[PDB]
């Protein structure tokens, strides 16, 4: 911990898993004298939230909306602020030094993606905007209004640069193709229904992603079926986060405002349910050294680890 | 000569942020009460029970700073006339809460969004908070001259921008305004922040806002363009609409990131102290009607 | 917050078939609760809340007698003037099986849990004489598997154009209050001279007893009227329906209403200013449902084919106190 | 019934006079509690109701640092809007030593029962903000052995001459209300061009904690008041004398006036029609406090030289809100 922060902001954002099993923490100061945010790696996952035991950490001018992150020592950070942050790793990964800090989104940066190649990233935003970057360069190569209200998530197909889908406020759920003259296609279910709050692309097949609505509902979609396959009442409230295992047969994790964590089979049956936190659940990853075990983070300061059958 | 302000959705430290601003030569701040990101549960347990603060101190500005320098924003999460029952009811709350701590502030106005069509229940929560409690805050309803809808880039494959002429469809955000000002009985604390889009709208739409409440009007970086040097300036459609607001004497509020990277903030503000202090000068009649403006006289009998 | 005159209780006690369907209510749950083996061994715990001069008493008494069940009443009643009357029958005539309470229901701690309770607590738009808030506080001393009569009611509105009941509204201005504030309340009215616009949609619905762990009677409602011929709307007319128990109910909603039921009149929300509609346009009403801990108001507004004001803002013209 | 603004709480908050006495009025009641003996042993849990934005909390720090006694703070404050401004002091300055709870101290459920309870709740004319009907209320978790700051609170009347302030009453006279209702409504004014026309004589006591089994809170007091020159009435000025502890006390009694002090002006109960007095006649007022469950008033009357008519019957002009 050479310089890092003496405290940890009660509203812990993002947790994602490197492939070495150490955990990389987003928190917003999201009340209080100072509306901040912070970085966190943690090789010790079991130490976090502990401020005392983590391997490195960095304070950010501005709270963070979402994290992920960039290969090993690339971490990308959607700022209140407007800006897109890439924080590299430190050598001995003692230290998180700011890359770049690039002010292009006029509103808010909602949501960042990595695309397959982990050279571009793709932005959404309240501003409605929603932007594709190169890393390397520092740079916004295309800029896209497909919306008319703001981004709520954008997620990178799992194989594909040209490929990622975006939903917003507005009602659609889109699946862009950056090599199309009109990028962009509107597609779930049969009826208008209700806002999608939530994405989860498959890990196997660019055939089929999971979307998350703000009624609790939790859906399948397959691209060229075109048609919502399947579908279940999952949460009592918004759904704000879809994360698949990294299991074979892939289990899906499903995050809520009702402050419950979801286990669903690939037929969105639950398994697992865990009311452990008492403030909105906000992120998940999968331990690559452990593939039962969960990590979650929550508003109420919890980093909490599930043991999942 | 020129009143301006800066709209922000981003404050870390309130104290620096206002004093940076200020150093920037702008007039007053919009900036959010609660964190935008800071979502409120009011009915189920445990989200419910969360532990405060609710929100940053009232001590970290004077009285004076915030009965002058600082106007309100709703936090964008607020969707009153959502389809959702608990969103509804967390939104109703939210809002009062909002609007309450504004009112407890004491700001001189505060900033709410019309975006969509149907604002029927925050035209009712607003309706019933005006006539709660006594105060004379202001409301600027922030409404854009051309809906976010009718401003997207054409790129949906699937679902295109209908191009055929429509009269009625582009005026369409004042239909927007006149129907909750409407619901609202006129109330004389309900004005407008009018957005201004890069693509203005035929004069046909800007002969609606004629006779309207205009306190502000709400200039994004976007629409500002480049010059030979740097400096960021207007089209010559825009100049004219700013020469005509000025004569109505509203605020001007700049919103969004930097785009002319190379120079600071004050020059964005500099080009519209250079508008104004340009404009056609006030000619002999205009001069001695100075003060007069709008202002009703009984009529008084000369025999 | 007021208490009804002897006069009043003795016309409204004189609509038999009010009182045939609350009997047979009561006739059918008993059966239900208490099996033919049980007849003798198991007493019924029957609760009118409201008891009024007791007509709802005597009613539980014929279901009785009709059922060949055993019960036992207590006549809950917030009227001081009333409980006179009951404390009277309760001595003269009824005797130990029916108990007399002088209480609020809201405030009552109750001796013993209820198997049934029986209320007639409904005004002319249901729940605008806040049978609602009273049975929410009362339910708390029925039994977890106890039935409510009645169950369910529900609120019916229906556009009208009459410039004859615009005009008897405006005159209802009167001094030292908002000029308008006639407009912005409910009159109970045996409606004649009008025209209904469409056809009744229900506005709100309640259940008996509340189940759900956040209670809450407010509401929100948006109503759209398909209108098929040029006409200027004045008002809204308001009904309910309510199922007592099963299959029996009581309405006003003129399609389905009691036959020879003269309890409700309709009610009329109007606007203060006339709209005027045409063939084929849509009427859009909203309606809430708001309350304190103090006084319960309904507000109101017309969105299409024009926006009206928001009638009654704050419950500044018209509430009605808890 | 309303929330105090931030700038409100800011200036009140600048009469050191007023917490000075505060300070000192928990500094000796803390030595009287806890002997030298127990000064470590013992720690003294003390309540502010109606914490605000802090002064009374801050105040309460202060006499702990001066008696050496070792005290638990909890800080019931209503407005949620000042409860932001203390789980911000909380966090920042004071720590796990003061509780704060956002509720009304007359619905909050203590988790344990207090030594001390300290609040600031009195009017111009004492009870008028309602100090009584919130303490009694918030008194079931003080400790059976247990202090009240303030402990005692009494209201002040004296008959006024000022034709001025009969005119400044008489033009709050506003359309859509009863032409008369600013006439029967008492207004807090810096009295300045005035005549009192008698000694005050104290109206109205009340003591924290209330022994007494059947509390009662409603009052009727008659007042005569010896005039020795010819002039006209026009009004009765209001003030308070209050026992915080033992000898510190607060007052607006002009006579024993806790000197500097600004935090109240002197309230006014006018009369509608002003009433001619003689040398040598008395004046004889009376005035009563009455409540419901929802609202608390003062209506009053002239009975000497000459009656008046009953000012504000039913609190139809003027009520405070529970
Ligand atoms: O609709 C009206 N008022 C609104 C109110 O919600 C309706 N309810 C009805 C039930 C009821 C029952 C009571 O108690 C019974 C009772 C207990 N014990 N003893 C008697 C009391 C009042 C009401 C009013 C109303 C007003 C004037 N006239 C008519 N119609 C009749 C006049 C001759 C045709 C109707
Ligand atoms: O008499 C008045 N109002 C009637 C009311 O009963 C009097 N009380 C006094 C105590 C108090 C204390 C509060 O809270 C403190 C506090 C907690 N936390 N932070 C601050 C709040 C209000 C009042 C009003 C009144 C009205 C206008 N001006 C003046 N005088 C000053 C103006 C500059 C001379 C007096
Ligand atoms: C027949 S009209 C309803 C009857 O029930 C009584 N009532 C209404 N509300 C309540 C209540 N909350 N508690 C007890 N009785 C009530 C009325 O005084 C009347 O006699
Ligand atoms: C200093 S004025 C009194 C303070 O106590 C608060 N207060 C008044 N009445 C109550 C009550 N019944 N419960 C809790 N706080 C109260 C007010 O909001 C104000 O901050």
């Amino acid at each position: 911990p050479p310089n890092a922060p003496a405290c940890m902001e009660r509203q812990l954002e993002a947790a994602r898993y490197r492939s070495d099993g150490a955990l990389l923490l987003g928190a917003s100061s999201l009340s209080g004298r100072c509306w901040a945010g912070s970085l966190w790696l943690f090789k010790d996952p079991c130490a976090a939230p502990n401020e005392g035991f983590c391997s490195a950490g960095v304070q950010t001018e501005a709270g963070v909306a979402d994290l992920t992150w960039v290969g090993e020592r690339g971490i990308l950070v959607a700022s209140d602020s407007g800006a897109v942050e890439l924080w590299e790793l430190d050598e001995n990964e003692t230290l998180i030094v700011s890359k770049f800090c690039k002010y292009e989104h006029d509103d808010i940066v909602s949501t960042v993606s990595v695309l397959s190649s982990g050279t571009q990233a793709v932005s959404g935003s309240k501003d409605i905007c929603i932007k594709v970057w190169d890393l390397a360069q520092q740079v916004v190569l295309s800029s896209y209004r497909a919306h008319a209200a703001q981004v709520t998530c954008v997620a990178a197909s799992p194989h594909k640069d040209s490929v990622f889908l975006s939903c917003s406020e507005d009602n659609r759920i889109l699946l862009w193709d950056t090599r199309c003259p009109k990028p962009a296609s509107q597609i779930g279910c049969s009826a208008p229904g209700y806002l999608p709050t939530s994405l989860a692309w498959h890990p196997q097949q660019s055939e089929v992603f999971v979307f998350g609505d703000e009624n609790g509902t939790v859906s399948l979609v397959d691209t060229k079926s075109t048609s919502c396959v399947l579908s279940s009442a999952v949460h009592s409230q918004c759904v704000t986060g879809l994360v698949f295992s990294p299991h074979s047969v892939p289990f899906l994790a499903s995050l809520s405002e009702d402050c419950s964590l979801a286990v669903l089979d690939s037929s969105l049956s639950e398994l697992f349910r865990s009311q452990a936190h008492r403030d909105f659940v906000r992120d998940a990853t999968w331990s690559p050294l452990n593939h039962s075990l969960l990590t979650t983070v929550g508003w109420d300061h919890q980093v909490v680890h599930h043991v999942v059958p | 000569r020129v009143s301006s302000g800066r709209d922000l959705n981003c404050v870390p430290e309130i104290a620096d942020t206002l004093g940076a601003v200020a150093k920037q030569g702008f007039d007053f701040l919009c900036m959010p009460v609660f964190h935008p990101r800071f979502k409120r549960e009011f009915i189920q347990e445990p989200a419910k029970n969360r532990p405060g603060p609710q929100t940053r101190s009232d001590l970290l500005l004077s009285g004076r700073d915030w009965n002058t320098l600082i106007v309100g924003k709703l936090s964008p999460w607020i969707r009153p006339d959502s389809k959702v029952e608990k969103i509804r009811r967390n939104s109703e709350a939210a809002m009062l809460q909002e609007l309450n701590f504004g009112a407890y502030l004491g700001l001189p106005a505060f900033l709410l969004p019309l975006n969509q069509e149907d604002n029927t229940n925050l035209a009712r929560v607003l309706t019933n908070h005006i006539h709660t409690g006594h105060h004379s805050s202001m409301f600027w309803m922030r409404v854009p001259l051309v809906a976010p809808e009718d401003l997207r880039d054409d790129i949906i494959e699937n679902a295109p921008t209908t191009h055929t002429e429509e009269y009625s469809g582009e005026e369409k955000t004042w239909m927007w305004w006149h129907n909750f000002r409407t619901l609202c009985d006129y109330s004389k604390r309900i004005a407008v922040a009018l957005e201004i889009g890069a693509d203005l709208p035929s004069n046909h739409v800007i002969d609606r806002w004629l006779g309207e409440p205009i306190k502000a009007a709400i200039l994004p970086t976007s629409i500002f363009l480049t010059n030979k040097k740097g400096f960021p300036v207007l089209s010559k459609m825009h100049q004219r609409l700013i020469f005509r607001l000025l004569k109505l004497e509203v605020q001007f509020i700049i919103t969004g990131t930097n785009h002319h990277s190379e120079k600071e903030f004050c020059s964005y503000l500099q080009y519209l102290e250079y508008l104004s202090q340009n404009r056609p000068p006030p000619n002999a009649y205009e001069l001695f009607a100075k003060g007069y403006e709008d202002y009703l006289q009984s009529p008084l009998q000369p025999l | 917050m007021d208490n009804l005159e002897s006069q009043t209780y003795e016309v409204f006690e004189k609509d038999p078939i009010k009182y045939s369907q609350y009997q047979q209510a009561i006739y059918k749950c008993l059966l239900d609760r208490v099996p033919e083996e049980e007849k003798d061994t198991n007493v019924q715990v029957l609760m009118v809340l409201g008891a009024g001069r007791g007509p709802l008493v005597n009613a539980s008494l014929r279901a009785a007698k009709q059922a060949d069940r055993r019960i036992k009443l207590y006549a809950v009643e917030k009227n001081p003037n009333a409980v006179v009357t009951l404390e009277n029958w309760q001595f003269e005539e009824w005797g130990s099986q029916v108990t007399v309470v002088s209480s609020d229901m809201r405030e009552w701690v109750a001796p013993e849990k209820a198997d049934i309770i029986v209320s007639e607590l409904l005004g002319s738009f249901a729940d605008n004489e806040l049978s609602p808030e009273c049975l929410d506080g009362a339910q708390h001393f029925l039994k977890d598997d106890g039935v409510s009569i009645p169950g369910e009611y529900t609120s019916f509105l229906a556009p009208i154009s009459s410039s004859k009941l615009y005009n008897e509204v405006r005159a209802c201005r009167e001094k030292d209050r908002d000029p308008e504030a006639q407009f912005e309340m409910p009159y109970v009215v045996r409606l004649h001279n009008f025209h209904q616009l469409s056809a009744p949609q229900p506005c709100f619905t309640f259940s008996h007893p509340n189940r759900d762990p956040m209670i809450d009677n407010n509401r929100y409602c948006t109503l759209e009227f398909p209108v098929e011929v040029n006409t200027v709307l004045h008002g809204f007319a308001g009904y309910f329906e309510t199922v007592l128990y099963q299959d029996i109910t009581l309405s006003i909603r003129p399609e389905t209403h009691s036959p020879g039921m003269f309890s409700w009149f309709p009610i009329l929300f109007p606007i203060k200013q006339p709209i005027t509609v045409r063939e084929g346009q849509t009427i859009c009403v909203r309606f809430w449902r708001c309350s304190n801990s103090k006084k319960v108001w309904y507000e109101w507004a017309v969105t299409a084919p024009v926006c009206s004001a928001i009638h009654n803002p704050t419950g500044r013209s018209y509430t009605i106190g808890l």
